[PDB]
């Protein structure tokens, strides 16, 4: 339950004519947004300052003040193979694909990010394919220097 | 009257059409290497 | 005429240069920066003028 609270403080919800359409996060000492989230991040700070634009990728990013790294949650680059956490369940890691049970996602609910363990981030969901009782995730994934999206076939973005 | 045929466009390879066909060259030169270095850079990118 | 067409030409020849160079070092050059912790390889660089 620690990835809960570590995901309070990374959380920050945008919201578009009031209703929240996706999330943000502070991790490393960026903001990961979604591109496709159209709307208007809660706290001001984050608002004012110029946001990157990336569509090949589908990422938002902008250096968050220094008063923001000290609320930011950590990052890390082990994808070794099993059980990772998630805000509404658990995603199982196998041939490089993030899946979760069916009817655990609705659509909005994108920019969540994915725990390992002992709270250390390793993904943020920007989508998923419907795949049997057991959905796929398309997800912004990280190694040394390059960041790699994987979209599985036929995915919706939620 | 003149005895000619009024044709006042220099050659091919005089002093002004060198001076233009050199600028001409250098700035393709210039947008070749660019184009073959984003063709390779895009190439790169598929292939990845 | 011809002069200042010429030199149309030649401006807009350099404009789309510099800016299809320029798109090239953006798509050579973003992903590294995505990552919420990386270091810009010292190769690439040297090689683009990476900003830091
Ligand atoms: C990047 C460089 C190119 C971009 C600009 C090119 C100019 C075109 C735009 C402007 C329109 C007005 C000028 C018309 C020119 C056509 C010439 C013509 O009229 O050619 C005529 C026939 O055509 C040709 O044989 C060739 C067809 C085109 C020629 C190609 C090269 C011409 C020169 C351009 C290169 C340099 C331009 C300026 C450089 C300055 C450096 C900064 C020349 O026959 P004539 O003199 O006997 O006819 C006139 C009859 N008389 C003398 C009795 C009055
Ligand atoms: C601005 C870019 C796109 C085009 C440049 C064209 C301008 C700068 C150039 C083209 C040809 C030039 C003219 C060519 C020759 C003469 C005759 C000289 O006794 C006075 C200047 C004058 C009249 C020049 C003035 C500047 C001029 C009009
Ligand atoms: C590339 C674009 C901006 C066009 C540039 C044109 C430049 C290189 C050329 C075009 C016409 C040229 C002018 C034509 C005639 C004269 C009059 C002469 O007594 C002194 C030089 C002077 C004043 C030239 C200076 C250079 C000049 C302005
Ligand atoms: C007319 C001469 C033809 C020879 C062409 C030589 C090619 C130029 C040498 C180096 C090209 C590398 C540029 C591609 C950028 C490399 C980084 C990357 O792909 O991510
Ligand atoms: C942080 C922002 C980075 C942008 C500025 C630094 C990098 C720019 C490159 C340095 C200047 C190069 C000279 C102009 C480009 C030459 C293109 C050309 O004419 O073919
Ligand atoms: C016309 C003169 C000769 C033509 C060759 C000019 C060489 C230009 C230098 C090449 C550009 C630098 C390579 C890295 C570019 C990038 O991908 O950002
Ligand atoms: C003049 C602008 C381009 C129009 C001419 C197109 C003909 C050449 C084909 C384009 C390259 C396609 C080869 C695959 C490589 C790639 O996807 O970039
Ligand atoms: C006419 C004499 C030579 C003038 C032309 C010189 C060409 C300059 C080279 C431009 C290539 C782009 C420069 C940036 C490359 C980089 O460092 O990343």
């Amino acid at each position: 339950r620690m990835c809960m609270k570590i995901e309070n403080d990374c959380i920050f919800e945008v919201k578009l004519d009031g209703k929240v359409t996706g999330y943000a996060c502070l991790v490393g000492d960026k903001v990961m947004k979604p591109a496709h989230v159209k709307g208007v991040i809660d706290n001001p700070d984050l608002a004012k300052l110029t946001y990157k634009k990336s569509s090949k990728y589908d990422l938002e990013c902008a250096q968050i003040p220094v008063h923001m790294k000290s609320d930011a949650s950590k990052y890390t680059h082990e994808k070794p193979e099993g059980h990772y956490n998630w805000h509404h369940g658990a995603v199982q890691y196998s041939g490089g694909r993030f899946t979760i049970p069916t009817g655990a996602g609705k659509p909005g609910d994108s920019g969540r990010p994915i725990f390992d363990n002992k709270g250390r981030v390793v993904a943020i969901v920007l989508g998923g394919a419907n795949e049997g009782a057991r959905t796929a995730l398309s997800v912004v994934t990280w190694t040394k220097d390059m960041v790699t999206r994987y979209t599985p076939e036929g995915t919706e973005e939620w | 009257g003149a005895s000619h045929n009024n044709q006042v466009f220099p050659d091919m390879s005089g002093t002004a059409m060198t001076w233009v066909q050199r600028v001409a060259g250098g700035l393709g030169g210039l947008t070749l290497a660019a184009v073959a270095v984003l063709i390779l850079v895009t190439c790169v990118t598929m292939r990845r | 005429a011809a002069v200042s067409a010429a030199g149309l030409a030649v401006v807009l020849s350099l404009l789309a240069s510099c800016y299809m160079f320029a798109t090239a070092r953006r798509k050579c050059l973003t992903p590294y920066a995505l990552t919420p912790g990386a270091v810009v390889p010292v190769t690439l660089g040297v090689l683009c003028c990476a900003p830091r």
